[PDB]
């Protein structure tokens, strides 16, 4: 519960625009609870939204290593791709993630982007 | 631009 409790606190942070303590609490929670994708995936986000690539993309590929059967983790290390400009690697992460949970929405919209570019 | 999906 304590991990949940710090996840909306981070949650709520976000919302209000405070990325820097929405990544306080997020970092937090990891170190009580360092499988808990959902954490990492979080923080990817959280990342993605601060403007550091680099720091979501490592978050969306940890998010990957916890869950793979999870399709969100790979549109967070996907989309990481696609701000880092790494397309062909963004399209094949979205493939991987298909590989996983083959009708997920997200990931087949990811793929269709990067396969129009 | 990449979608950043709302968290869980
Ligand atoms: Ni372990
Ligand atoms: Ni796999």
């Amino acid at each position: 519960e304590q991990v949940n409790e710090l996840k909306e606190k981070g949650n709520k942070a976000l919302s209000v625009g405070n990325i820097d303590d929405a990544l306080q609490c997020y970092s937090e929670a990891i170190k009580l609870d360092p499988h808990n994708h959902v954490l990492y995936s979080n923080r990817s986000a959280a990342y993605a939204k601060k403007g550091d690539y680099q720091k979501a993309y490592e978050d969306g590929c940890k998010t990957v290593d916890l869950k793979p059967d999870w399709g969100k983790g790979y549109s967070r290390k996907a989309a990481a791709l696609e701000f880092l400009n790494r397309f062909e690697e963004a399209k094949r992460t979205y493939e991987e993630g298909l590989k996983h949970e083959a009708n997920n929405p997200q990931l087949k919209e990811g793929l269709q982007n990067m396969e129009a570019r | 631009g990449p979608t950043i999906e709302e968290v869980d």
